[PDB]
């Protein structure tokens, strides 16, 4: 969350 | 105007009364008298009837029977006889449920375009979805070859197909699902934000590619400037992650609401990061990626994802959203 | 003695300190200079190193090592150096992180799913994605039970078939698509459809049964007293219009069964005619979810290394909100079905 | 979630 | 006002009801009392027919006769009867068909050609076949610009010149050609090959530049920015060796340019980059020609006819000849673009 | 044995290497070292050289020219030097670099014999192609007249020429264009079965007639119990089509894969018209040259081999039906 996205 | 009881309603004693509906619309009806008079009501419109000759065939008051009426009407539990006429018939029920026309959503789909930006996991599910709603045209992109470790969770992809590129395998295998509809590939990945403009306009682009690391701040970047819908998808390791959808003048962007030997350790650590990829998080993402894409160009209700970052997590009962509203400072756009 | 740094650890810069791990596990550490200490800390499990030699070239007083070491270590940031000693070319890999993380060896995960049976009971839209995910995860044995045929309508939810298996039987068709996707495993039909409660007894002992066969109504409560009585472990996965349901996944001697919480004539006719119309408004994406989460489930259940969701509980995952609500299906003792 | 799962 | 059923539209018992249609207008309808209905509705349009006319006509429902009039209309199954006079010993006969086909009143689209003005530039196998088909569909006017003359290995490709051709200048033998075809149209030719990036103010304004000529390497980037500047509409056609190439088709203040979707130092091989890109001769092939220049002008006449969309709107498109291939390139417009930005 | 460098090859410094080629075969060279020394290796090969002469007039270390020289080879970016040398010149250059010898590419046209049954639009355009490409007899099949609505998509047709046979028209256009072959006229449009024994064997036969509306039925059987190679090639409206290219034995044929109602559809089917559109005529008749040019030269494999394949024209859209052969078919087998 957040972190940013993988892909 | 004939009006007639959605296949999707059931009904069930419970409690004091009983329940309507099934799904989100469910509702409970305390009062037993008034649960019996929807039924009674419900039950004229099993097969397509007008509101006066219903009225006729119950045996209720006048006054209960609008009542009755409006709380079916209101709740999409009753719809006009037209929106009643397939292979997209279960999607129909959809529609349907939320008071839409069936046709009218399933004439927008088949008029749309959609980029698929990535070809992986969350492509292959996003895309035969997509596909087998009938979403006129999709266009996928992607430069990767299919190897046997992706198998876990690109549906789409068998072990026959190792080797080929990921974009011509898609194609043949929307194809194969729904012949009706028009695919492209597009053979690129986004390794500079300049390869974006070799992207086309679409109603929506779906973004997904795990690299490089900040593919979505320049496809933010990129759409904000060219006014391009856009919807993110994904994973933080165990938790499936959907949104934002962007749309332009109308939500806030991906960016509006957010030493020497450390900061070079922390590249390093963060450089050798790998997802723990798992299918079931991977397809949760998908699916409410392609829900959110199927109602923004359906128009039938609201994303989910508007303004919205959502977490679903796969190891505790739990879904999370982060607000992503617009913000006048924001460094991309206002 | 060896201990290797998770690939899939990420560490960020945030607020007043920063975050450790991506996913449930991340945790927010508010204390800058901590922080930085579990940093030089991680980055010395890089390469796969003891306790003694990675404190070795560690810049930093051996109290705050050893309580960033512990910190790493019980998150399971850092693993054994043995867990990770698979080929990052071996086909059921990309899950072996996932096993990591949460402090299983992939190895030995890997072969209880291997050494699994699971009747899949309903080959309709849940069947379709719950088998393929269990194929491509390595379940070593799956035995598909549906006596329905393909139609035009099915293809939007059921994945894997294509315009060209119209006519042709789900059972037989998903058989074909799994062994395309894995043709390490076994797959196994049994060409039949639960008309009577006296037809279960057709169905075979497994690790577990995934129940989404879509007639009759009672199908569950038939299913539920067979597997009480069979000791059959079950799951249950489907939907309710537009809500994504899966759960409760009931172990014997261990969880409540699904009759465990349960609570005019001519009122009853419309009631009962109003019910025989219903169709479900299905929707790939509620489907899909249902599927997934019912799937990983399956998983952990047989693979042992993290509790599955819906032991004791039905879980309803809402789609036009944000909405996720577990229903109670804890043991009664007072239970028809299964108690006294 | 109150009534039974279709499949 | 009469309607009349289409020629173009057949009809077969398929699956469970019936096709109705051909090509890309094929509608598949399940329902097998709908197709029935659908039928005889059409049935009611074979003479021209006002609604009413044609329902006094039929042995169906009113409101059935309505839904299936309203499929046949909306497809363009049945057309407005006024829609339907060529002369039948007209020419474009069989071009009206396809007008009707996607709604058009065909005679509209025909006068639309009739004063419409194309610029060939490059007049080679892609040059060659283009100007064939405009000239056969009735482009009015039609300019021929090349300098170049006619070779023996250019036969193979080159459909208007024969044998006898040979050392005649393109321009004077497509003319002759075309004016064999079709007597009615005026067809000029300037002696010019584009050198200078000033040659392009000598190229006369028209309805739209059919650009093919490959060289200069880079020839359209010239054309490109005088057109944007110029506001002139142009189609760019031509081959890579074994794919055929269309698109994009410029249309000032709608498309995106040639520019928009665009963003050796060693001198010793440098110098041989050069020598091997100087000896550079396309391996090319009839059928890929041909192909190239047919699309092109389709794209040409739905231009100019306005009945339906150019399919090189936004596009580069390649087709492939060795597989069953087409890809497109992007070439939408960019609000940051370098030569059509104006804003 | 000496190697030359295609005259069809073009190289550009691109991304972080170059490109080598162009069209279908262009390769995209990651690495720079490799791309400068691909492009050392080809300089050498500009006029024909043994690879010993080039590994000794290119500067570059063994390993790195033999790899840069099997790239070169495989790409048939380099031939046999015996393979270079014309009308046909710029059709040589297409075989070269499908790895063919041209010469013995053209020797098959030049002995070949096709016939073309059915000289409308779509028989005009592929009659021209393959006159113009060598292909030694053509024999040209149709009984019908020229007509003023017929100038719209027969681009051999004059408006001096409306009245005149079509046959006849297209044998003098053809022998203008190829003087060194020969062409026959045959006065004959297939209105029974029996009429097909009329039309004489071929390498192959191109169908493009639309009269009457059964005809590749019959066309089939006939040439699949006289071992007949075919291919068929139209249009239904806006849609272009070419294929199957049926091969004896070899790929599959073209059957492998209420009353009032009646005649009111019997009818409305009488009065049909297609939606004719010369752009789709010649796509659909170009890409049937080709595989008939492919089939017969031998050089690459035909597109519509096992295939029915569709262009579309309002969209940007090819499609093939599957039609490879059953082993229960009616028809073969
Ligand atoms: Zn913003
Ligand atoms: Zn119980
Ligand atoms: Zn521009
Ligand atoms: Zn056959």
């Amino acid at each position: 969350m957040r972190t940013g996205n993988a892909n | 105007m004939d009006y007639i009881l959605g296949r999707y309603v059931k009904i069930a004693r419970y409690g004091s009364g009983g329940l309507v509906g099934g799904g989100g619309k469910e509702q409970y009806v305390e009062n037993l008298v008034l649960w019996e008079n929807i039924i009674k009501t419900a039950y004229c419109f099993i097969t397509p009837s007008s509101y006066t000759a219903a009225l006729e065939t119950a045996n209720i008051p006048e006054k209960d029977f609008s009542n009755c009426f409006r709380f079916l009407k209101e709740n999409f539990f009753i719809i006009p006889g037209e929106y009643n006429n397939n292979r997209y018939s279960r999607n129909f029920l959809h529609y349907q449920s939320y008071g839409a026309n069936p046709v009218l959503v399933q004439d927008k789909l088949k008029n749309a375009k959609v980029v698929i930006l990535g070809c992986g996991g969350i492509g292959n599910h996003v895309s035969v979805i997509l596909a087998t709603s009938g979403i006129g045209e999709i266009i996928l992109i992607d430069n990767d070859q299919i190897e046997n470790t992706n198998l876990t969770r690109q549906v789409l992809f068998s072990e026959d197909d190792v080797g080929k590129n990921k974009t011509e395998v898609i194609k043949r295998e929307l194809l194969k699902r729904n012949s009706e509809i028009s695919v492209s590939e597009i053979a690129l990945n986004i390794n500079d934000y300049t390869d974006l403009h070799k992207v086309p306009e679409a109603d929506i682009w779906v973004v997904s590619a795990d690299h490089p690391f900040n593919l979505i701040n320049w496809v933010n970047k990129y759409c904000v400037r060219a006014n391009q819908p856009y919807i993110n998808a994904g994973y933080v390791n165990d938790i499936a992650v959907f949104g934002p959808l962007y749309v332009p003048g109308k939500t806030g962007c991906y960016e509006c609401q957010k030493k020497e030997n450390i900061d070079h350790k922390i590249k390093l650590i963060n450089s050798r990061f790998k997802p723990a990829t798992f299918a079931p998080v991977n397809n949760v993402a998908a699916a409410l990626c392609a829900a959110d894409v199927i109602k923004f160009i359906g128009k039938y209700s609201e994303p989910l994802s508007l303004n919205k970052r959502i977490g679903i997590w796969s190891d505790e009962i739990k879904i999370h959203s982060q607000n992503m509203g617009r913000s006048p400072v924001c460094s991309v756009c206002g």
